[PDB]
């Protein structure tokens, strides 16, 4: 069957039962509504990953379309782990979060601030004496 | 094969070294050393370890 | 585009995902990231073998949420909460005997620790009797009796077992031990123990009972009563019948072969005549109550290995 | 904003009375679900209301002995319950999620029914349902569902 | 790295140390002109040397052949500090 969803702005999208079977926030709702939280953009990215990940068994460890797929700027990659964080998704979680850990892998601490946007000199001191171990 | 080294030591303790035919080495694992009763093939106290770069080394054990 | 608005546990997905270099280093650039670097969570499996630190470093890590532990060939001699400490064996690092209450004394606790070949005094027995110890008496029948949901017990070598010290295997109350593995006391071990101890255990999977030289004539079959204690495990013997030691198997069901040792030339080839239905043995390998099996052992895969 | 719920309690507690309802009501709360989060120090206020609601309910269950206390604690209890499982779908993220009576909304019901019920009306009800044992086995049957939904509380 | 000599091994390629300068030059391969020098195996070659010598090493828990367990009893045993010919 088909069912449509409202969207933030004001968009109506088709979708399927079987494209949101893996779901599980909206797979209770297929069991139009407002979601002010989603947008368009995400909507469609989410939509079209699910259609080319649908049939599963129940580099880097990961599709190598992942990595073509996720190459977007820093403030759609926050939308997109907002709406997964908020959507309680599985696969699509894992993949970001394994992104994530690998761009974080062996980066300077300027570097690493700087692109995140958020103690020093007071204790670095005492955390460099203690870790040293490693 | 059995190979026999000086029972030598600067403290109380005593070492030799030993040495066996690479047929046999494949038996020896590296992750766990040997036993006592477990090294009974050679006919030849327990394995304590083995070398760091080279790959067949045994020293063996004496109480008092 | 700030990435510290985000809950915690959203962050412990990308810290779940993360080896001990990066995960150091991501440690010092806020508080909030301190704290979510020590979650109990993230440190689940962690193991060092021969990295030499000193056990003031190891007692941190135990003070930070840590299940499993399993650290061969370590430096630790320079000198707490109760922890929670299931799966860790031990292979005989070097250790000071007195840096022991940082390690032991605060857990005793859990399924235990395995010890071979460490020399150490009696009241770290008796913190830890409230478990392999190969290489005082009333300590050990202490904690022999202290688990008794635990069943395989392991002792060989020691250094300091007495004739009369022998006499307390017998006294082991233990109705449920399924495997055990003592030997090495020849001179020292006593024929008739072992009847009383065959009787006292209601049945035992795995029993080596090697290094028999004496050879009683009732120790020929007194062992074997049940079916669930049949074994052909025997090594290190001087008077024994050659070629007919099928006697005291009458009624074998599983496949031992345990039979390599000291023996004559011509005789072990030989042997294989005395059980056609059998096979000849291959390997001989102690394999029981292994501190580590190459690491996939119970299920403990350290994602925190520092390799 | 704690300054919301004392405005959206009452969607909470219309859902006990049975009528209609907005379809909006459900994205309305489950958006205040996360935004919440401060956001810890609601499980005291879910509970402490739980608690004078269900005082309240069982304050007017005492002219009620036999044959009409059966028909009026098994609607009650059908709405309790009705009423906890649409808690339980419409916020069941920011309850235990983080690190760890039972968190749980379903729990968390189910253990103020058990140790509120400790109560001297569940003799009463005891001695209703036993009556009505007896009189169905007498010889004559009634309606079955006002003790089987005792039963299966 | 490799070493086919025996009496004459580079130090550095014995204590797992692969990367070395000018290591060799400073370390007579046959001076005793007997055979009291030590010529053994791997393993053996270094054990001769420690019971024949023996804070005097900074640094030296960072090397593959560097065992903690070892026990205790131009030529320069510091490979840094080694003079040109």
């Amino acid at each position: 069957p088909s069912i449509k969803l409202q969207s933030s702005d004001g968009e109506i999208f088709e979708v399927d039962v079987e494209i949101a079977k893996q779901s599980v926030t909206i797979k209770t709702m297929l069991e139009p509504v407002p979601l002010p939280n989603v947008n368009a953009a995400i909507l469609k990215k989410v939509i079209q990953w699910c259609t080319h990940h649908k049939d599963d068994p129940p580099t880097d460890d990961i599709p190598v379309w992942d990595q073509e797929f996720l190459k977007v700027d820093q403030g759609t990659l926050f939308e997109l782990i907002l709406a997964a964080n908020y959507l309680d998704i599985k696969g699509l979680l894992d993949v970001t979060c394994k992104t994530v850990a690998n761009m974080i892998k062996g980066k300077t601490p300027e570097e690493i601030r700087k692109t995140f946007n958020i103690f020093t000199e007071e204790e670095e001191a005492q955390v460099r004496k203690e870790n040293q171990w490693c | 094969q059995i190979y026999y080294s000086d029972k030598y030591d600067d403290e109380e303790f005593e070492y030799r070294h030993v040495m066996l035919p690479k047929d046999i080495a494949k038996l020896v694992p590296k992750t766990h050393l040997m036993s006592e009763s477990e090294w009974r093939n050679l006919g030849v106290w327990v394995h304590y370890m083995i070398h760091e770069p080279e790959p067949h080394i045994l020293l063996f054990r004496r109480p008092l | 585009v700030s990435w510290d608005s985000l809950p915690d546990e959203l962050l412990l997905g990308i810290f779940s995902c993360l080896c001990l270099p990066e995960l150091l280093k991501v440690s010092g650039v806020c508080k909030r990231w301190y704290r979510l670097a020590s979650d109990e969570s993230l440190w689940q499996t962690l193991d060092l073998t021969g990295k030499n630190l000193h056990p003031d470093v190891t007692g941190r890590l135990l003070s930070q949420g840590v299940i499993a532990f399993r650290c061969p060939r370590s430096f630790m001699d320079q000198p707490f909460s109760p922890f929670r400490v299931q799966h860790m064996d031990l292979s005989n690092s070097v250790i000071e005997v007195s840096t022991l209450h940082g390690i032991l004394s605060q857990c005793s606790k859990l399924q235990n620790l395995s010890l071979e070949g460490l020399r150490l005094s009696d009241p770290i027995v008796n913190t830890l009797a409230k478990l392999n110890l190969s290489g005082s008496e009333f300590a050990l029948q202490t904690l022999l009796s202290s688990c008794s949901r635990l069943d395989e017990l392991n002792l060989s070598w020691c250094f300091d077992f007495t004739e009369k010290h022998v006499q307390v295997a017998v006294a082991h109350v233990s109705e449920t031990i399924t495997q055990l593995n003592l030997s090495g006391y020849r001179k020292n071990l006593q024929k008739s123990d072992l009847s009383t101890l065959v009787r006292r255990c209601p049945n035992l999977v795995h029993l080596d009972l090697s290094d028999s030289v004496m050879l009683k004539n009732d120790c020929f079959q007194e062992f074997f009563q049940l079916n669930y204690l049949q074994h052909l495990s025997l090594s290190r013997c001087y008077d024994i019948i050659p070629e007919t030691l099928l006697e005291l198997g009458e009624i074998p069901t599983l496949k031992t072969l345990q039979v390599f040792g000291i023996v004559p030339d011509g005789t072990l080839q030989l042997l294989k005549e005395a059980l056609p239905h059998l096979q000849i043995n291959c390997s001989h390998f102690t394999t029981i109550a292994r501190p580590t099996i190459n690491q996939e052992i119970w299920g403990i895969k350290c994602r925190l290995t520092l390799q | 904003l704690d300054q919301i719920w004392d405005d959206l309690r009452a969607g909470i507690q219309q859902v006990y009375t049975r009528q209609s309802m907005a379809k909006s009501r459900y994205m309305e709360l489950y958006t205040h679900v996360y935004n919440y989060c401060v956001g810890l120090e609601l499980y005291k206020r879910l509970k402490e209301f739980l608690k004078n609601y269900l005082t309240n309910l069982l304050k007017d269950g005492e002219d009620l002995m036999d044959e009409s206390v059966l028909k009026f604690y098994t609607q009650q209890w059908e709405d309790y319950r009705f009423s906890s499982k649409v808690l339980n779908g419409i916020c069941a993220y920011l309850n235990r999620h983080w690190v760890r009576g039972i968190y749980e909304i379903y729990s968390l019901a189910l253990v103020t029914w058990r140790d509120c019920l400790f109560r001297p009306l569940n003799k009463q009800v005891t001695n209703a349902v036993l009556k009505l044992i007896e009189k169905e086995r007498n010889g004559e049957t009634i309606n079955t569902r006002l003790i089987s939904g005792v039963v299966q509380s | 790295h490799e070493v086919v000599t025996l009496w004459y091994r580079a130090p550095e390629i014995l204590l797992g140390c692969k990367y070395y300068s000018t290591a060799v030059d400073i370390w007579a391969e046959m001076v005793t002109r007997r055979a009291l020098f030590p010529g053994d195996s791997e393993i053996d070659q270094l054990f001769r040397i420690f019971r024949t010598l023996g804070v005097v090493w900074p640094g030296v828990t960072s090397m593959p052949d560097y065992k903690p367990s070892f026990p205790k009893w131009m030529l320069h045993y510091d490979p840094n500090k080694r003079i040109s010919a």
